């Protein structure tokens, strides 16, 4: 499970919003799979 | 949905191995029995137009050993352009010693800049060295002539072939997003029919 | 000096015992191709279809503007092949069929094979191959491009730059017939 | 189907062709169809 | 003898098609013409084939969890028994043996009169194959096949006629043995109960043709 | 990649339709006179060495995918005097016969459609001086690529165009190491009224008006060996459509497209030039170029290398081309192949173009 | 490539061309002929053996003719005697082979 | 012996005594529009919007590596 809190694009004014504001880099998921492996190894020691 | 029915079935139909391709190019068929490469005139024969491979070795036929057949298939469509380049060196050290230095590169040209999962392009390079030493050993013939009822005269031969290869794979720069090799799990352009 | 001059009806025999500094003989000189003869010849047929196609389907739901279709029909049926030599050094083998199958049956091979004393031993243009006597590094048979062979005494260098027209395919066979593996899940029953 | 040959030479042949097909509708789910191909074909042998 | 590392492959193989495993394989095949050890006067064709080999495959990824590398998982275990189990269950080991005596027969003399009881009408074939395996799915796998074949054929050379024109006969002993002990991937303590498949067969067919009358058959 | 390509009607007119020019990087405006010199430069038909010539060219499309989808060309030329020549060419792009079938008792009669696109042109070339020639050509273009269905009208769209060409060929000039020859050429192509695919004047497409300017040199050694090096420049004479914005977001784009589409073809020819605040360098991005080298042995064997470069901003057609030519007695065979160097997939990749010409009649000496 | 201009590239190309593979083929012919002489059965053994075995202790072994032809082909068409001095440094090897 | 029929934007393959393994539908541009590796002699529903494109190419791979090619008009 990969979760990211989302920043909301500000609306109300013009319909046309620049792509850098439509697709914020703060909202982009960029996940290293080695982090998933580390989490899996750590959770091996966590009881259900 | 975690229970899996896994299996295999064998399809023969008629004599000869159906390799799944027709009009295979000559010299593109490689047959491997148990890690060793067979000989195209002794262990097996190839009927190229029908794509049939008939195993000739009596011991391999009654073996149950899985036989791997590799070939080139021209019956392809909708594939990316493949560029194949390289060079091969064949230095001759002596009358019975040859050394080689092959280098090869295949680059696939993707249709667009987006490579979806499964339809991936490669930019692979392979380079290696090989050595072939084929000598004649009359000592083996002399030893054979010391056997009870053997009075032969055919020459005895020895052949040693060594080879090392290195594969450096990559993806073409055309299917790169912001400088990284990218495979699209879902660009979402193919949904909503 | 009679052997050096050459025009004495017998000097040709004596030229062998001469120092090669004093004469030049053309028997061991060759042009870019071995001769000036042209022998590349065509064989086969070529067909032109030029005519009119007229169609009329009486579908009332169709627009009146689609009452009938009158088009020009043009068709080509090339069934040609080219075989021959240029100057006993260039070899040409080509085959073009419009009715052939998809992409590889139309062949074209130009093979330039110089004398044994040249550094360049072989040039190939068109349908070429790169056969390798290697198990780890496989070559390719179905290539279209340029293949060049160079020889420096005992070092042979073969370079290729081409497009591969085939795909490598592997099968596994036991006791003759090919083996097909299958993987189904419980949800994948034969439905309806 | 009408065809007419003429050998202009040993290698050159010209054929006039005329195919005319009319299918009349017997049931209303079929439409009357007229197909007329006509013209010439040139064959050169090597 | 072949030795390949993780990451090797062919030029055309993609990211998921290249070798995710270390391979160490060898195979020796020997062919002997044992019939040459006997005098050529009575020519015996007695070919002997002996093939041996084995391959060991070490996966890059642990077969359990399928996405953690084997070295990384072994490093982060801190338990000797668990480490040994993880190391041993990952190995895919295969060993093959084949002993063949196919086509044993005695050839005729250059000028020899065929006879119905001649040993030259017989052919013998022997085949033995053994496969020993152990990998992530099976802790112990053994496959044995034995094939003994004796073939006879004779065509006679020249109320109704009662001498057969031809006589055929061939016998076959086919024995297949399979032992499958599936592994407990968690602990190498006991394992599953071994399962045995046996296909011991004895086959024989015979046949003869008759030309009782010039028209009958 | 491709930013703002030029949109023209019947783009098939811009495809090379012979193996000889295809093997020379899709250029023929300044190459030696041949039977295919109608798409490239009709003015050199007056410089032909043979009196009459016929030619058949085949360019297959999607060879791996299907058959019968191809661009064919038939050319005929006849030079009557030593100064003038007539020519007629026919280019035909077709998908072949396609059967329209519903299941419906599969023995039922079926309708066959052949969506196609052809151009038929005739040219007259006249030699003005001993080294210069001009030519005027008239072309009729028809497009019938649509298939008639319900609520779809498949009426063919037609147009007419004119061609003005000029060709200069010098005499053999001796130099220090070789006695070469000079060639130059220009060709203004596809000058005609807009083609309306939907038969409405409000929705019309510019004809692909083109300008080709080229020059070449022949290195002649040993009287049996020739090396022709040719360079060609091409510019479309169609105005560039508006892009991201040229000062209400979509209103500006709509108004810009409205003003762009309401431009006459005659005025569009001049509007293609300039239309930029920058100088020659900024306009150089609309110029395609090609460089070709053709080795010729005994006038019977030909070996051709070519490079064609479009600016990746428009079109993205960059490739190398290989070609071979042979002449037996009066029959010439050309084959060409393309190696693409662009990101966009070239439709003519992995394709062998074929060409076959017959030469007959009198022979003319070359000045 | 001309033999009359003493350019670095011209001289080096001519030396490379005479070494590869005219002189290589000539040396192959020479060694093949030498091996043919060595593997002969013309040894008398009833008198003293010649110290250096020769072709005739006629048949005219063609490998030596091939070597001579290659040496001749190397000497002419690859000799660069531009200013009274030989520029090709492989020509003396060709004369030795001849 | 092979037929491809289009009635209402639906493609219908018919083979007499021949069973297909794979079907691929391409555009005139060469773009792969549809692909199914589990052909059952059934119908196919390709996306109806194709931006003015009517001509399609259907490639059928049978039991053996034989390939059947058919040009159809998408109606
Ligand atoms: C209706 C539509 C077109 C049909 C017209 C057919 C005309 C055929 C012309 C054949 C051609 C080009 C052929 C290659 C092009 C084919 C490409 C096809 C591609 C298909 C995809 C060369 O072909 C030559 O081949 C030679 C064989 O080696 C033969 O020589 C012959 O052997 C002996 C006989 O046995 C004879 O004694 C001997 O004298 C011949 O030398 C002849 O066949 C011919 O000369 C033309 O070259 C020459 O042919 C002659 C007439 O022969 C033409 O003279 C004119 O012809 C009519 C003018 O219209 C007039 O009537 C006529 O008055 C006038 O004299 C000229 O044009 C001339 O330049």
């Amino acid at each position: 499970q990969v979760e990211i809190p989302l920043k909301v694009t500000k609306t109300g004014g013009s319909c046309s919003i620049s792509p850098d504001l439509v697709w914020m880099d703060d909202n982009s998921i960029d996940l290293a799979l080695d982090l998933l492996t580390r989490m899996k190894i750590k959770a091996m020691s966590i009881d259900i | 949905n975690k229970f899996l029915l896994r299996g295999k079935y064998k399809s023969s139909g008629s004599n000869g191995i159906p390799i799944g391709a027709f009009n295979v190019p000559q010299g593109s068929v490689v047959v491997t029995a148990a890690g060793r490469v067979l000989v195209e005139g002794i262990d097996y024969s190839v009927d190229y137009q029908l794509g049939r491979v008939q195993i000739l070795d009596p011991s391999l036929q009654a073996s149950n050993t899985p036989i791997e057949v590799s070939l080139e298939n021209n019956s392809i469509f909708g594939q990316q352009t493949r560029r194949f380049m390289g060079f091969n060196i064949e230095h001759k050290i002596s009358d019975k010693f040859v050394i080689g230095g092959t280098y090869l590169k295949m680059t696939e040209r993707p249709f667009t800049q987006k490579s979806t999962y499964g339809q991936e392009s490669v930019n692979n390079t392979i380079f290696g060295f090989n050595g072939n030493y084929s000598t004649e050993v009359p000592f083996l013939t002399r030893l054979a002539n010391k056997l009870p009822n053997i009075d032969t005269d055919v020459p005895s031969n020895l052949s040693i072939r060594g080879e090392v290869a290195f594969l450096r794979p990559d993806a073409p720069k055309a299917s790169d997003f912001q400088g990284e090799a990218t495979i699209y799990v879902d660009d979402f352009e193919g949904s909503q029919s | 000096m009679d052997a050096i001059d050459g025009k004495k009806t017998g000097a040709e025999a004596a030229k062998k015992d001469l120092l090669p500094r004093y004469y030049i003989n053309s028997s061991l000189f060759e042009s870019i191709f071995g001769s000036n003869t042209i022998d590349v010849k065509p064989t086969g047929s070529v067909e032109m279809d030029l005519g009119v196609r007229y169609t009329k389907q009486d579908n009332p739901a169709f627009s009146p503007r689609n009452r009938s279709s009158l088009t020009f029909d043009f068709d080509q049926r090339i069934s040609m092949s080219l075989m021959g030599k240029i100057g006993t050094r260039l070899e040409v083998n080509a085959n073009y069929d419009t009715q052939s199958t998809f992409a590889f049956q139309n062949l074209f091979k130009l093979a330039y094979t110089p004398s044994e004393d040249d550094i360049i031993q072989k040039v190939e243009v068109g349908n070429v191959s790169m056969p390798l006597n290697s198990t780890l590094i496989r070559g390719a048979q179905s290539l279209f491009g340029v293949k060049t062979q160079l020889q420096f005494g005992r070092t042979t260098i073969t370079g290729v730059f081409s497009e591969q027209k085939s795909q490598t395919k592997s099968v596994v066979a036991e006791n003759g017939g090919t083996v097909q593996n299958f993987d189904l899940y419980a949800l994948d029953y034969d439905n309806d | 189907k009408l065809t007419a040959d003429y050998s202009f030479s040993k290698n050159l042949t010209a054929i006039f062709y005329y195919d005319h097909s009319f299918s009349k509708a017997v049931i209303s789910t079929s439409f009357p169809l007229t197909n007329i191909r006509s013209g010439f074909t040139l064959r050169y042998n090597f | 003898g072949r030795k390949s590392t993780i990451g090797f492959g062919s030029l055309e193989q993609g990211a998921n098609e290249r070798d995710r495993e270390d391979v160490q394989q060898y195979n020796i095949v020997t062919n002997l013409n044992l019939g040459k050890l006997l005098p050529k006067k009575w020519g015996i064709n007695l070919p002997f084939n002996y093939a041996i080999g084995e391959e060991v495959i070490t996966p890059e990824y642990d077969p359990f969890n399928q996405d953690i590398k084997l070295d990384q998982l072994i490093r982060e275990t801190t338990d000797q028994a668990e480490k040994d189990n993880i190391r041993t269950r990952a190995i895919d080991y295969t060993k093959r043996k084949s002993i063949n005596f196919i086509g044993v027969r005695k050839d005729r003399a250059p000028e020899q009169k065929p006879h119905v009881y001649d040993i030259e009408n017989f052919t013998f074939s022997q085949s033995y194959n053994q496969v020993e395996r152990h990998d992530y799915e099976v802790a112990d796998y053994e496959d044995e096949q034995s094939n003994s074949a004796v073939n006879y054929a004779y065509t006679f050379q020249p109320n109704f006629n009662y001498l057969p024109s031809n006589i055929s006969f061939n016998t076959n002993i086919l024995r297949q043995s399979n032992r499958q002990q599936f592994r407990e991937v968690e602990v190498e303590g006991i394992g599953l109960d071994p399962l045995y498949r046996r296909n011991f067969a004895f086959n024989y067919q015979y046949g003869f043709g008759f030309n009782l009358t010039k028209s009958l058959k | 990649d491709i930013e703002r390509p030029i949109t023209t009607g019947v783009p098939f007119l811009l495809v090379a339709a012979d193996a000889r020019a295809a093997g020379l990087g899709d250029q023929g405006v300044a190459t030696s006179s041949d039977v295919f010199s109608q798409q490239w430069n009709p003015a050199k038909y007056a410089f032909a060495e043979d009196a009459q010539g016929l030619s058949i060219s085949y360019t297959p499309y999607l060879t791996d995918l299907a058959n019968d989808i191809s661009l064919g060309q038939v050319t005929y030329y006849n030079k009557i005097n030593d100064r003038s020549a007539f020519a007629g060419s026919f280019r035909y792009f077709g998908f072949g016969g396609i059967e329209l079938r519903q299941t419906g008792d599969p023995n039922e009669p079926t309708r066959e459609v052949n969506p196609n696109e052809f151009a038929l042109d005739g040219s007259y070339s006249l030699k003005l001086s001993e080294t210069f020639s001009m030519a005027v050509a008239a072309r009729y273009i028809r497009s019938n690529l649509k298939v008639a269905t319900e609520e779809i009208d498949a009426s063919a769209a037609g147009s007419f165009a004119v061609d003005v060409a000029g060709f200069y060929q010098s005499e053999e000039i001796a130099y220090s190491d070789f006695n070469g020859r000079w060639r130059a050429g220009f060709n203004i192509q596809n000058l005609g009224p807009k083609i309306s695919y939907d038969h409405d004047d409000l929705s019309a497409n510019f004809l692909p008006a083109n300008l080709r300017v080229g020059g070449g040199f022949d290195f002649i050694f040993d009287d049996y060996n020739k090396l022709g090096v040719s360079l060609e420049l091409t510019k479309l004479l169609v105005p560039t459509p508006p892009g991201p914005g040229t000062p209400s977001q979509s209103q500006a784009d709509e108004a810009n497209y409205k003003k762009y589409k309401d431009i006459g073809w005659v005025s569009g020819i001049f509007k293609s030039f300039g239309d930029a605040p920058g100088g020659f360098s900024e306009e150089l991005k609309e110029i395609t170029y090609s460089a070709a080298a053709e080795y010729m042995y005994q006038d019977a064997f030909a070996m051709r290398l070519g490079y064609y470069h479009e600016s990746p901003m428009k079109g993205a057609k960059q490739f190398f081309s290989l070609g071979a030519g042979f002449k037996y007695s009066m029959i010439k065979v050309d084959v060409s192949y393309l190696f693409s160097a662009s990101k966009v997939k070239n439709p003519l990749e992995n394709t062998l173009r074929f060409s076959l010409t017959f030469n007959f009649g009198d022979k003319y000496e070359t000045y | 490539c001309s033999t009359k201009n003493n350019t670095f590239v011209n001289r080096n190309s001519h030396a490379l061309s005479t070494k590869y593979n005219i002189l290589y083929n000539g040396g192959l012919g020479l060694e093949k002929g030498l091996q043919a002489i060595k593997a002969n059965d013309q040894d008398n053994f009833w008198k003293m053996l010649p110290i250096e075995k020769m072709q005739f202790d006629k048949t005219k072994n063609p490998d030596f003719e091939k070597a001579e032809t290659k040496a001749t082909k190397a000497i002419q068409k690859h000799s660069m005697n531009i200013g009274g001095r030989e520029r090709n440094y492989q020509i003396d090897e060709a004369y030795l082979m001849l | 012996s092979f037929y491809v029929s289009v009635k209402d934007k639906t493609i219908k393959l018919n083979s007499t005594e021949d069973v297909m393994r794979e079907v691929s539908i391409f555009d005139i541009s060469g773009k792969l529009l549809y692909n199914n590796k589990k052909v059952e002699n059934t119908e196919f529903q390709v996306s109806n919007f194709q931006s003015g494109n009517q001509v399609l190419i259907v490639k059928v791979t049978l039991d053996n590596g034989n390939i059947i090619t058919k040009k159809i008009v998408f109606n």
